[PDB]
């Protein structure tokens, strides 16, 4: 529902990089560059937010 | 209680001329045929106007006790 | 072993022997009709029943998008080159395997086996 | 232990209700058993 | 222009994407329905025959219009409203539209004066609407409507709402009707028989079948040898079968003559003649129409008093009963004579060995029936019983001299209970003859996953009884290309039997065949009627939804007419099948519903209809107009069915087989838009699945169906009795194209895991799996389960109600050793409050005729955190209250974990990230499984996708693993590998967690999709310790949820005495389940009367009580003993 | 407990490059394919031209598919050999068959070289549409 905290392998954080990682792709960056951007090199964290789907975005269109 | 005979499935269930030997028969309760039929049409009237299930039970209930009570015995049971 | 119906109630004509004349002759049975034999044999049991395949196949085939097609046997009638070739696949053959041949020409078609 | 006129059923035995419980469900409305149920058309018919 | 091969991938992916954009995954369900009431409905209503009484005053009625208003609900005042699907499955409500019809009631009083009046809108009942449907609310709504609405867009719809329960209707699968089959049967006396069953257009009374069969040569007599087989006809409502011959006099054909030319149309061929004379001598006695049909009616239904009887009843079942869908008028004994000389030459072609027997397995020779013809079917009975009872009611009215209420005498309980007691159940029929009803029809949505509820709603069920066991109906048959799931099928049982269709296969909705018939007649068709029988021989008869309605003498012409009609949607709708069987020389034109058919690209010349500038313009398909529809409008694009496919000369793809090459096949007819496309949702989502053996793809296709993730958007409004959520579900690294089209992005239901194939430390073997502590510390596969509660208080009898309340102790009766402290002063748990096993959630007392306890306990297991409580009436009008309880399910040892390949595997251990293996870079493995799960198996596949998977990682680019792709390969995925610093085969050192010394072997480790599936060790795990016991038997419960016993079956009895071990055996059968005793007369080995707290025990029938030995048996031997004296039998139990 | 605690030091896996051959293994297996596809074609025309002999006790039909079931299945043996030997012995499928662990020859050989003839009831894939298999082929389709 929401990009995980920490990186499920090693634990580095990606909570924070989500709207950055999103940023970057609006600035026409590919995928490998935008993460490359936010500095996660292991392909672990790659992972996490190239395959990070959003439905928090959803969810927040049902009203309360 | 009661059980229903079931259709005929071999030859020997029907008799000599078509018609099975073994035919259901009406053992309710004179009381309980009318009691029955008073239902089947309290449930059809609600249904015209859409009357929920709960208002049909505590119909179905009055009728029990105005049936046993045996007061109106000489209205129509519709009404 | 052909078959013949009587011209009075078009029933199926059945053979019979007169002693008298000694010679064979077909007699409706609801009919009282009877008729000269001209063919002489009552019936024919095919047991091989080697039925020639060509007869049976039909020049429409030629048309079947999903047989294959060879340029290499040329229509023996009017020398076509393409042509539709196919197996029997009919039942009581007990074995079939050889390709039947039809010209893929319009308004010739010829049927052969190589 | 076997005649054969025992074979005729004269006088049926009726099961203990064990053989034939009425099970709880949905409120406090026992449903019979089959055997239980069975045996009503048997009482009826023969008192009829 | 002409679409290259370099651009062939990308243009036929936007043309399948048009085709989803449209069409979406559930248009068989939605069209089916929607013709059902747009169509179906109002032409049962107007088929029905107008109401006529007398009994003096004539009254006429007649139903004219059929009205449909949106899903409304009545609150208990009386006010209706518009019902949101969501309110009804809070509210357990049924949705359903009010039903009403226009009524003309025309009464003649014998006065010469008529008054006519209209009852306009009459009330007939409600009609359950399938979601998402053109009469359903949420129908022509936005996404963003749908949201303000509580419900997922993403929800495909195609299911009813039943009492709150989300129903679909599953396609039945069933022999196609008036269509002649000849099939043969080794057992059986007849060697040959050729059915076909007719059935009324608009599928009016039931289909009746008709059998034409040829006796076999196993009868041995001097007669019966020399003649040869005979033919007999099995007519319906006819005890005992009648020769073939004396059905055709009772026709009308009586000359041997006229009747062969009916049967053979080429006297020139003496082989089929002779076929046919053992028949004829057996109907020689009969030589008279009147004859032949008094000997059928004498079989009829019902004995015929006398001949004239018998002589009508014949002509009844023939004019009605015999090929129905031929005809039902008196004029037609020519055409049934026709068709039944077909049936009978058929017969001949297959006992001549001329024309190969039909098969049962091959699809062109079945139909599905959708919710659509299953939902007509009922309405017809319900309708029939609607204007039945209003007959009955009007009589009683009449009868006494009075005019009738029409709106009182409409029962609307009729349709309203019919139509929901069918789905609500799924016994199909009626409740009464629940005998002869069709069983599990309607199921309950399964909402475990997006694509197992979208399987569900894509399901095909089988005509084969699933306790029947038969191989060939559980076969993959070769007609299921394109059309069915090859790998989707369920494990047991029902193997081969319940099927899923292909992503692009399509059902015909079905459609009036009075078009094409006006159009052959215009075209150059010659009638049935009026041609001579000799004139057969050369044309080609053609049949139209299996009526032989005439002949042809131009069949190629005709084809090409009707196949630029269907092409150009001018006459022809596109779900019309035009077969033209050229050896047979027949034209088979089908138009009927159940057809399944899937969309296919049309070559010509070795061509491709399809241009690039369709692809362009379908590249613009927003602001531009232009959709799917206007390919198939095009013509380069149309739907082929089963039966047409064989006809059919199709290309795998167009950029090899059209291509010049080795000359294999110059002639081809059409092409698969992408050969994936013959997979189903859950077969969709396999990646690499043509690199895996085929039971691998079978086993994940339903593995798929258990994983978790996020089922729907919307499930928090939801409250489902079991739902489970998965924290971080991830869009697969390695994807297919069909994944697109099956919103699997939007709800994916699994995570992207980092995967060694190692064997460590033997807690992986036998299909086990170790798991990352860390990772799972991380939320790692961490996922809640959702279960609500359901309880309602309803008050019924004279003095008996039940409330919510707090049961105290000693106000009511029934307790339990549970916790009532929860509850709040409703009788309600509160949300947010903590749950544990023995908890009372809901306070239920009924008041005892003080008061029974029947509160809600909370299931043992479970220990969870109440979600919410919902509070609301029911559908009967009764307070109703919902409760969820949220509990969070962190991956344990035990639970079930697989690949996208068929590789499950429970949890065996789970170490922390120091104890597991690492690489040079320190990444840990979330996932070991056992290299030898791969060989046995060879799921090359999921090699593949890791491989696949560590690229699209490095590389930021989502793999794609579409199965018959050229352009990817092992050594391209290898070579993009090496380009980012690792070994090409994706081999790493790895180190050992505990020592650090770097592993001998390098681990072939990578990112690979993983599922959580549905069980968990927490739900399964049982333990039995003196538990209760169950009435009947006093052998403990069944069921875990029941505490009850595990079952020692006769296998464990027969194992314990393998081993003979005779105690233990004991103490299983007799100790451990129901140690009883008894106490038996010594004369007499019946059971004796026993008073403990008298100490006296008495045999009566023996008149003793003073010998009477009391034994140990088990409580289920007494059961039997007992049940057997019921039976009359005296089992004596003898003790010397 | 021994082995399993050596094994942490020896280690075990398996992976796509143990599924992979040498390119002349490759160019072997396509060769004795691509004769196998000859062999049944000349079998084929044998059978067309009415050339086959059927063997004693067999029908024509029974000979010819015994003959191409012989030479698929002899194709499908060499091409699976050939395959083996290409293996190292560091190769983990060859690990695990040596072994007797898991997998058999058989595994091996359609992982790398070919899955093989696709039998129902024991003949090969029936004419389920109208004397073809599938509506991609041409009828009275019998190669392989
Ligand atoms: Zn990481
Ligand atoms: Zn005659
Ligand atoms: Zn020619
Ligand atoms: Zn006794």
């Amino acid at each position: 529902m929401i990009i995980p905290v920490r990186c499920f392998t090693c634990g580095k954080i990606v909570g924070n990089k989500w709207e950055a990682y999103l940023g970057l792709l609006q600035a026409e960056y590919t995928e490998g560059d935008a993460l490359d951007a936010l500095g996660l090199k292991r392909y672990c964290c790659r992972r996490m937010l190239l395959a990070h789907v959003d439905l928090i975005e959803k969810l927040l269109n049902y009203a309360p | 209680l009661s059980t229903m005979i079931g259709k005929g499935t071999g030859a020997a269930s029907f008799d000599e001329f078509g018609n099975s030997k073994y035919q259901n028969r009406r053992t309710m309760s004179s009381s309980d045929r009318a009691m029955m039929n008073a239902f089947k049409e309290i449930t059809t009237m609600a249904d015209r106007i859409n009357l929920p299930r709960n208002i049909v039970d505590r119909t179905n209930n009055l009728f029990k006790q105005v049936y046993e009570q045996k007061s109106l015995k000489g209205r129509a049971n519709d009404a | 072993v052909g078959i013949r119906f009587c011209q009075e109630c078009n029933n199926m004509l059945y053979p019979k022997e007169d002693k008298e004349n000694r010679i064979l002759l077909y007699a409706c049975r609801n009919c009282d009709y009877q008729q000269e034999a001209d063919n002489s044999c009552i019936y024919v049991n095919k047991i091989t029943h080697e039925v020639d395949e060509l007869t049976q196949i039909i020049a429409d085939v030629s048309q079947d998008p999903t047989l294959p097609r060879t340029e290499d046997h040329p229509c023996q009638k009017c020398g076509h080159k393409e042509a539709v070739f196919f197996q029997s696949h009919s039942a009581r053959a007990e074995d079939a395997m050889r390709l039947y041949y039809v010209c893929t020409a319009p308004h010739c078609g010829h049927r052969w086996t190589e | 232990y076997a005649r054969p006129e025992w074979m005729i059923v004269t006088v049926l035995p009726v099961p203990p209700l064990s053989v034939r419980p009425a099970v709880v469900m949905q409120g406090s409305a026992r449903n019979q058993d089959d055997l239980t149920h069975k045996l009503a058309d048997i009482v009826k018919i023969n008192n009829q | 222009d002409e679409i290259t091969p370099d651009l062939w991938q990308e243009a036929c992916w936007i043309v399948i994407s048009s085709y989803f954009d449209e069409k979406g995954l559930v248009r068989q369900q939605l069209d089916s329905f929607d013709e059902f009431i747009q169509m179906s409905v109002q032409r049962i209503v107007e088929d029905a025959p107008p109401i006529d009484l007398q009994a003096p005053p004539r009254y006429l009625l007649k139903f004219e219009q059929i009205y449909l208003s949106k899903p409304t609900h009545w609150e208990r005042d009386g006010a209706p409203s518009p019902m949101m699907p969501n309110e009804a499955r809070l509210r357990n409500l049924t949705y359903s539209a009010p039903l009403y019809v226009d009524i003309t009631k025309t009464v003649i009083k014998e006065g010469e004066e008529q008054l006519q009046t209209q009852h306009q809108k009459t009330f007939i009942g409600k009609i359950p609407i399938m979601l998402r449907s053109t009469y359903c609310l949420l129908n022509g709504l936005t996404d963003r409507d749908l949201c303000e609405l509580n419900e997922c867009p993403l929800d495909p719809g195609g299911y009813f709402i039943i009492n709150g329960s989300e129903k679909v209707l599953i396609a039945q699968e069933k022999m196609a009707t008036n269509t002649v089959y000849v099939f043969a049967k080794k057992d059986s006396k007849y060697a040959y028989t050729g059915e076909c069953r007719s059935c009324l257009e608009n599928s009016s009374r039931p289909t009746s079948t008709i059998w034409v069969s040829m006796l076999a040569r196993g009868g041995q007599g001097a007669k019966k040898s020399a003649i040869g087989q005979r033919i007999v006809a099995t007519l319906p409502y006819i005890k005992q079968e009648v020769p073939i011959i004396i059905v055709f006099r009772a026709l009308g054909f009586v000359s041997d003559r006229d009747i062969l030319e009916h049967i053979i149309y080429d006297f020139e061929d003496p082989e089929m003649m002779e076929m046919v004379k053992p028949s004829l001598d057996e109907a020689f006695v009969i030589q008279e129409q009147n004859v032949a049909l008094n000997f059928i009616g004498s079989r009829g239904a019902k004995p015929g008093v006398t001949k004239e009887k018998r002589i009508k009843y014949a002509k009844e079942v023939l004019q009605k009963e015999m090929l129905p869908h031929v005809g039902v008028s008196d004029f037609c004994e020519t055409k049934k004579a026709y068709f039944l000389g077909y049936m009978v030459h058929r017969l001949l072609l297959a006992a001549l060995g001329r024309r190969e027997l039909d098969d049962r397995d091959h699809y062109g020779n079945k139909r599905l029936d959708l919710a659509g013809p299953l939902l007509a079917f009922l309405f017809r009975g319900m309708f029939k019983n609607l204007l039945k009872e209003v007959r009955i009611y009007a009589q009683k009215f009449i009868d006494r001299g009075k005019d009738f209420n029409l709106e009182l005498a409409i029962k609307t309980r009729i349709i309203s209970d019919g139509l929901k007691y069918s789905l609500a159940t799924g016994n199909w029929g009626d409740q009464k003859k629940a005998h002869q009803a069709r069983a599990g029809v309607s199921q309950v949505l399964n909402r475990l996953t997006f694509a197992s509820t979208l399987s569900h709603l894509r399901r095909l069920n089988s005509p084969i009884g699933r306790d029947g066991k038969l191989a060939k109906p559980r076969q993959l048959h070769n007609t299921l290309w394109g059309m069915v799931c090859p790998a989707e099928t369920p494990e047991g049982h029902a193997v081969g039997l319940v099927k899923n269709l292909a992503l692009m296969a399509y059902i015909s909705v079905g459609s009036q065949p009075s078009p094409i018939l006006e159009f052959l007649e215009e075209w150059s068709m010659e009638n049935l009627e009026e041609i001579s029988p000799a004139a057969i021989a050369d044309a080609t008869k053609i049949f139209v939804n299996g009526c032989w309605v005439g002949i042809h003498k131009d069949p190629e012409q005709l084809m090409n007419t009707l196949r630029k009609l269907r092409r150009q949607m001018d006459i022809i709708v596109s779900e019309v099948s035009m077969i033209r069987d050229i050896r047979e020389r027949e034209i088979r034109i089908y138009t009927d519903a159940g057809r399944i058919c899937r969309p296919l690209l049309i070559v010509e010349k070795q061509k491709l209809l399809l241009k690039k500038r369709h692809i362009d313009q379908l590249k613009e398909r927003e602001y531009n107009n232009y959709s799917w529809q206007d390919l198939v409008a095009s013509g380069v694009v149309e739907y082929i069915d089963t039966l047409e496919e064989e006809t059919v000369m199709l290309a795998m793809t167009p950029d090899d087989l059209q291509e010049k090459e080795v000359a294999y096949c110059s002639t081809y007819t059409h092409c698969e838009i992408h050969p994936s496309m013959i997979l189903g949702v859950c077969a969709s989502i396999i990646p690499f699945p043509d690199h895996n053996q085929s039971p691998r793809n079978t086993y994940q296709s339903a593995m798929g169906k258990q994983a978790m993730g996020v089922y729907i958007t919307n499930f928090h409004v939801r409250m489902d009795t079991l739902a489970h959520v998965l924290y971080y579900p991830q869009k697969p690294l390695v994807t297919t194209r069909s994944m697109e089209y099956l919103r699997f992005r939007e709800l994916p239901a699994g995570i992207n895991s980092i995967v060694a194939i190692a064997s460590y430390t033997g807690y992986n073997q036998e299909d086990s799996v170790i798991m990352n502590r860390s990772a799972v510390d991380r939320g790692f596969f961490r996922s809640v389960f959702y279960r609500s509660y359901k309880e309602q208080e309803s008050k019924k009898g004279f003095d008996q109600e039940e409330v919510f309340e707090k049961p105290t102790r000693e106000t009511c009766q029934g307790m339990r050793h549970a916790i009532y402290d929860k509850l709040d002063d409703d009788g309600l748990i509160a949300p947010g409050v903590r749950v544990s096993g023995d908890d009372v959630i809901i306070g239920k007392t009924v008041t005892l005729p003080t008061k029974r306890d029947c509160s809600t306990f909370l299931r043992t297991s479970e220990t969870g955190i109440v979600d919410q409580v919902m509070v609301t009436l029911n559908q009967e009008g009764y307070k109703f209250c919902k409760i969820r309880v949220r509990s969070v399910r962190i991956p344990q040892i035990g639970d079930k974990f697989a690949s996208r390949h068929g590789q499950k595997g429970t949890c065996g251990i789970q170490y922390r990230q120091e104890d597991m293996p690492f690489t040079c870079e320190g990444i840990t493995p979330d996932i070991i499984i056992n290299p030898h799960a791969i060989p046995s198996r060879m799921t090359i596949g999921h090699l593949i996708e890791c491989l696949q998977g560590k690229v699209s990682a490095n590389k930021g680019e989502i793999g794609d693993a579409t199965p018959f792709n050229d352009a990817v390969n092992v050594q391209k995925i290898s070579n993009l590998l090496s380009d980012y610093g690792y070994h090409l085969r994706g081999n790493e050192v790895l180190y050992n967690g505990f020592t650090g010394r770097k592993i001998t072997s390098q681990i072939f480790i990578g990112p690979t999709y993983y599922q959580r599936l549905k069980h968990m060790v927490d739900d399964k795990i049982h333990s039995r310790a003196r538990g209760p016991i169950q009435i009947l038997n006093r052998q403990p419960m069944e069921g875990r949820s029941r505490d009850g016993g595990l079952r020692f079956g006769e296998m464990e009895r027969d194992c314990q005495i393998a081993h003979g071990a005779a105690q233990f055996l004991r103490e299983r059968l007799f100790e451990a389940s129901d140690p009883y005793q008894v106490h038996v007369c010594n004369l007499c080995g019946i059971m004796a009367i026993a008073n403990t707290r008298t100490h006296t025990y008495e045999c009566r029938g023996c008149r003793n009580k003073t010998q009477i030995s009391l034994v140990r048996m088990p409580y289920a031997c007494k059961l039997l003993f007992q049940e057997l004296m019921s039976m009359s039998i005296a089992p004596r139990m003898m003790s010397v | 407990t021994v082995i399993n605690n050596w094994l942490l030091i020896e280690g075990h896996t398996i992976g796509i490059g143990d599924s992979i051959a040498d390119s002349k293994t490759y160019q072997d297996i396509q060769n004795t394919i691509k004769k196998a596809k000859q062999d049944v074609i000349e079998v084929i025309e044998k059978a067309h031209n009415n050339e086959l002999e059927p063997t004693p006790g067999n029908t024509l039909r029974q000979t010819f598919e015994n003959q191409v079931n012989r030479i698929l299945n002899d194709a499908r043996d060499k091409t699976g050999s050939s395959a083996q030997k290409s293996l190292s012995e560091y190769n983990n499928f060859k690990s695990m068959v040596v072994s007797g662990a898991k997998g058999s020859k058989i595994n091996i050989s359609q992982v790398i070289a070919v899955v093989g003839q696709q039998n129902v009831e024991g003949k090969r894939i029936p004419f389920g549409f109208k004397h073809r298999t599938l509506p991609h082929f041409i009828k009275d389709d019998y190669g392989p």
